RNA sequence: GACGGAGGGGUACCACCAGACGUGGAGUCUGCGGCUCAAUCUGACUCAACGCGCGCACCUCACCAGGCCCGGACGCGCGGAGGACCGACAGCCGGGCGCGCUUUCGCGAUCGCGCGGGUGGUGGUGCAUGGCCGCUCCCAGCCCGUGGCGCGAGCCGUCUGCUCCAUUGCGACAACGAGCGAGACCCCGGCCGCGGGCGCCGCGGGACGGCCCGCGGCAGCGGGAGGACGGCGGGGCGAUAGCAGGUCUGUGAUGCCCUCAGACGCCCUGGGCCGCACGCGCGCUACACUGGCGGGGCCAGCCGGCGCCCGCCAGGACGCGCGGAGCCCCCGCCGUGGCCGGGACCGCGGGCUGGAACGCCCCCGCGCACCAGGAAUGUCUUGUAGGCGCCCGCCCCCACCGCG
């Protein structure tokens, strides 16, 4: 469900100039961004309602820390597929925060917005290097082995 | 915004009331003596369960639209595990025919329309659900 | 045993036509490949599986054929003097039609 | 002995290389044996 | 922990005495080009080219100040 | 001629051998409209087996996988003509090459 | 979206087994030709085989009659329609260097009365003659007394542990069976002659 | 050389810290001794036997209780063609086939019979062996040419120093010059470019103890910054020398051996491997409220066919190419009561796959232990432990395993 040719297929562009991507643990959030009316229908679901309520604040965190001065009047259509229930939510944060810094990136506001990004998480600015690990030839799991016999 | 702006699950209770209220479909009388799935040994006890299932069926169909969605695909979206066997639990399918009764009856109500492979939400269906979008946000 | 006479003539001519009889090595009754021709007068298709195999040991011990079994399938080949035995017993007066197809031309690898 | 020979019909899988009636390993229609496989896999082509 | 393998150290010494002027004290990439510059030297694989390059930049420091 | 498209499929397991074939196949497209390469999602038939011929020893498993690779191009040109174009393509050994008509459904 | 039946993806597997079956027949009947490797080239169902051999005429022998009996034996065996099967043998330069030819040329002396150390050095002579960095002959089995053991005779440095090992070195195992019991012989030849790769340890300097 | 309840130095969750997840206690699973049988086929016993030799109704099958038929090829000597031998309905017989028996009908040399030579044989000896894994060996050791050194075995190089993942380097240095192993290399990933697209897949870069500062002849270290990545990222091969380690039961691997026609051949029918007082090794699920439980909302990756009426369901009919997991989470229910925890057994059924249930699936019951585990041990440092699901190996059917 990720790294697909059709990461974003239906969109015909029409002003979605800022194109972003979020990789957070084998999950991609691809966000085309237009200077619209603050509509972030990630996965065609308004940011206001997300599947894990407790984790809505984490998705709101890129929009809230950055502030409405650049966020308001900017709409990003994010497609999230691949990964799990909350791994996707971190990918959504990656897409939203990269995008608003990337709507004023040429202007020096990149340094102030990156400062907001690095005080919160360097992971919002830089992708997660953590995925999964190979199972052992004996026993189950990368770090676990069958209980030994005598001795 | 028909189901996007509203929580589709919140709409599920409101249109569950609307299914009996508008008289869409009926309770098939097997709603008393049958269980939802082979995985779900628990028998549904809501008594309006076929109305929530027939609110779920259209919500699934509406977003997919004409994606030729078939009865089994709808049934395997509420799949659970089978417990009660010492062997490790594994996911098992929901009853296809209880769901199949829903869709075949819904065909007449015009929220379900004949198509290649599976049936789709009819254009008439696209209109009925749209009204509750305004009702939910108002 | 007491296998039909036609098979003896059928294997000889086929063995010489391809100048070999690689044989499926099966001690189980089933489709019998290779000598689909056992003449007629009783069959219009392949003969019994046992017949070719029992005959093949007789031919190999006498020396009419040479066998180099590799994988499950056998790799039987008509031998140098087999050509005289096959041609003489079939009553072919002269050297008949064997298997050469000219000389191959240099290939890309 | 027309009736007696091979009255029984059963799947008769065999290691094509080995003829084994066990460890056939027909994952892809291949019958290279569980053990016979490494020896012959180099020509067939398999990689670690 | 990093200590260089003999193959890297030996070749690096040759590359520091073959050309001190051409190599650079801190710029690893300038040395990297001289390490893999066909006739000047050939390192099979970039990682080995990188390995010699790191040392030839440190060796360049050594040669610049009180050479061993 | 019959200007019928022939889909191009090359099944070669050696990624490099098949890579040599791709560059020559693209070259003959100058003769007749080669399409952009559609290299296959890698297919890795997988066989994992106990290394020991007997059962003795700690279970040790040898992991065996060979990636058969398919290369896809689409070429529309005369049906007899494509066979001549393949004369130009390199015949390095052990590659299966097929061209299949993308015929407008006979109607 | 794509169809996954991909019917054709098993034929190249059947071809892969065929190459295997072709190797097992060849090392049985083409030992005196120094058989090393066999190739399969069917594009239009046109069967092409390039056998590698110490000297190629050794395979044809008599105006291709020897080859043709076995060319149409291959056809018969593989249900290939007769005459489609074609073998163009290629001649092998540096015949001794190729490992499969060398291990066989030992079995040929050993099955008679030649000494082991004498033919170990005889095989080593060919590998130095063929520019191999080193040649190692390992004989195993019931040599001398019935309690068996192995003699390892290596001349010149030889490598065998790493990825270069499967790029430069070559090897083969001949299970010679003698009159007392099985005395398998295996000769490895390390050749840094390959121009397909350069040892990542090897470095060249101005 | 091996040992040292001998120093001085190393070192690792196959050791212990610091901790976690456990097991052992309990149902059940899968083996292993023991018991019993007609047979309960066999190897294998600390590590390095014991879900190991890859799902045993049949085949497999090696085992047992039977039953058929040679496929004894090739010579040699002979016997023999209206005939050597091979078959055969009627009944009986033996589960049963003319298998034998009465009975008289065939049948064509494809041969009868010895004499040598046979096809064989999951029959024995891994203590005759080849190969191929295990283990020493998550440890870095191994050796070579020429020269020292001693009569020689055997040292030197191969070092107490000085670092390291490492005989990784460094500096000294009767030794001097090498090499194999290590590392490299290779395989997926991190990122970042382009080519190029029926599927995201081909090719490059980049990370180098490089850069900063301390402390060090040096090797390097230790604290930094930037950076996809920080100093091997789980990544596979396998130095030298071997061990009565296993397997003749994986094969036209093989020595001897042993049988070879009333066969240890090979087919067939039925059974046994699982029967199973008892002890044990991985395992599964329990012992509930950080939880069973009514739906809703789901969200994957090794990577995937899906659809219509008939059925609670298991499952079918008829079809055509098609379309994704639980955990968790939102809201009900129940109140610590062996309880609605838990599902072990047991009785009717509905099934399917199959020649043939004994196998498995479903449903309506029935609700075993078990309330947290004695001695004693096992496994691990971040996407890790655990927690939870998914395909496949093997399969007529049939995961509590195995690789992922």
């Amino acid at each position: 469900d990720l790294l697909e040719r059709n990461d974003i297929e239906v969109r015909e562009r029409d002003k979605y100039t800022v194109h972003t991507l979020g990789k957070k643990k084998n999950s991609v959030a691809v966000a085309f961004v237009k200077a619209g009316k603050g509509d972030i229908l990630v996965n065609n679901v308004p940011l206001a309602l997300v599947r894990p309520e407790i984790l809505r604040t984490k998705v709101s965190e890129p929009i809230m820390i950055l502030g409405e001065s650049l966020f308001k009047g900017l709409d990003m259509n994010i497609k999230v597929a691949g990964g799990g229930h909350v791994s996707q939510i971190y990918a959504v944060r990656q897409a939203i925060s990269r995008g608003v810094l990337a709507s004023v990136k040429d202007e020096a506001a990149r340094s102030e917005l990156r400062a907001k990004l690095v005080s919160y998480d360097r992971q919002l600015v830089v992708s997660d290097p953590r995925r999964c690990e190979a199972k052992k030839f004996g026993g189950r799991g990368a770090r676990a082995r069958r209980q030994k016999s005598y001795r | 915004s028909s189901v996007t702006r509203v929580p589709a699950d919140v709409f599920i209770n409101s249109f569950a009331a609307h299914l009996k209220n508008r008289g869409i479909i009926k309770c098939p009388a097997f709603t008393d003596y049958v269980k939802t799935g082979v995985s779900r040994q628990y028998a549904p006890r809501d008594a309006d369960w076929f109305y929530i299932k027939a609110a779920s069926v259209i919500r699934h169909f509406y977003i997919s639209g004409s994606h030729s969605i078939g009865v089994a695909g709808l049934a395997r979206k509420y799949s659970s595990l089978q417990k009660g066997k010492t062997t490790p639990h594994h996911t098992k399918r929901a009853s296809c025919k209880v769901i199949r009764s829903i869709v075949s009856q819904f065909l007449g109500q015009k929220l379900l329309i004949a198509g290649e492979r599976g049936r789709h939400i009819s254009p008439n269906g696209r209109k009925m659900v749209e009204d509750f979008a305004e009702g939910l946000q108002k | 045993v007491h296998i039909p006479k036609a098979v003896y003539k059928a294997v000889y001519a086929h063995l010489y036509e391809n100048a070999s009889l690689a044989l499926k090595e099966y001690w189980r009754v089933g489709n019998v490949p290779g000598i689909t021709y056992v003449d007629e007068n009783g069959k219009l298709c392949n003969p019994t599986y046992l017949h070719v195999n029992c005959i093949m040991q007789s031919l190999e011990s006498r020396g009419v054929v040479k066998d180099t079994f590799a994988w499950r399938h056998h790799y039987y080949l008509l031998t140098e003097k087999g050509e005289q035995f096959i041609r003489k017993e079939l009553d072919l007066t002269d050297d008949v039609l064997p298997t050469p197809y000219s000389k191959p031309s240099i290939k890309p690898p | 002995r027309e009736t007696e020979f091979c009255t029984h019909i059963a799947h008769k899988r065999e290691c094509r290389i080995c003829g084994n009636y066990n460890s056939v390993y027909r994952k892809y229609g291949l019958f290279i044996c569980r053990r016979c496989f490494k020896e012959n896999a180099g020509k067939i082509g398999f990689v670690k | 922990g990093k200590v260089r393998t003999k193959t890297i150290k030996r070749a690096a010494r040759k590359i520091v005495e073959n050309n001190y002027e051409s190599l650079k004290p801190k710029d690893f990439q300038n040395n990297k080009a001289i390490c893999s510059k066909r006739n000047v030297a050939i390192i099979p694989s970039k990682r080995l080219r990188n390995k010699v390059a790191g040392y030839v930049t440190t060796l360049m420091n050594r040669v610049v100040k009180g050479p061993v | 001629d019959m200007h019928q498209k022939y889909t191009i499929i090359v099944v070669g397991k050696d990624l490099k051998l098949v890579e040599r074939y791709v560059k020559s196949i693209v070259k003959e497209g100058r003769a007749f409209g080669i399409s952009g390469p559609c290299r296959a999602p890698v297919r890795r038939l997988t066989i994992t087996t106990r290394k020991s011929p007997c059962g003795e020893g700690t279970n040790t498993w040898h992991r065996f996988e060979l990636r058969m690779y398919k290369r896809t191009f689409w070429v529309t040109c005369g049906g007899n003509d494509i066979s001549t174009i393949l004369s130009k393509t390199v015949v390095i050994p052990g590659i299966q090459v097929t061209v299949e008509v993308e015929e407008p459904d006979n109607e | 979206r794509r169809d996954e039946e991909n019917v054709y993806y098993s034929k190249y597997l059947n071809d892969c087994i065929m190459e295997a079956e072709l190797h097992e027949f060849f090392s049985r009947e083409l030992v005196d030709a120094g058989y090393a490797s066999c190739s399969l080239c069917r594009t239009i169902d046109s069967i092409c085989v390039i056998i590698q051999c110490a000297e190629p005429e050794v395979v044809m022998g008599d105006n291709h009659y020897r080859l043709h009996k076995i060319e149409y034996l291959l056809a018969g065996r593989f249900m290939c329609d007769p005459k489609n099967f074609n073998i163009w043998v290629d001649k092998i330069i540096k015949r001794g260097l190729s490992a499969e030819i060398m291990v066989d040329n030992l079995r040929a002396k050993l099955e008679e009365a030649m000494p082991i150390r004498r033919a170990a050095y005889s095989i080593i002579r060919t590998a130095m003659r063929a520019g191999a960095a080193g040649c190692e002959v390992i004989v195993a089995g019931k040599l001398r007394a019935q309690r068996a053991r192995a003699n390892k005779f290596k001349e010149g440095c030889l490598i065998s542990t790493g990825h270069p090992k499967r790029i430069f070195l070559a090897e083969a195992t001949r299970h010679i069976k003698m009159r007392q019991g099985v005395i398998g012989v295996k000769v490895r030849i390390y050749n840094p002659n390959i121009r397909g790769a350069v040892m990542p340890d090897k470095i060249e300097i101005g």
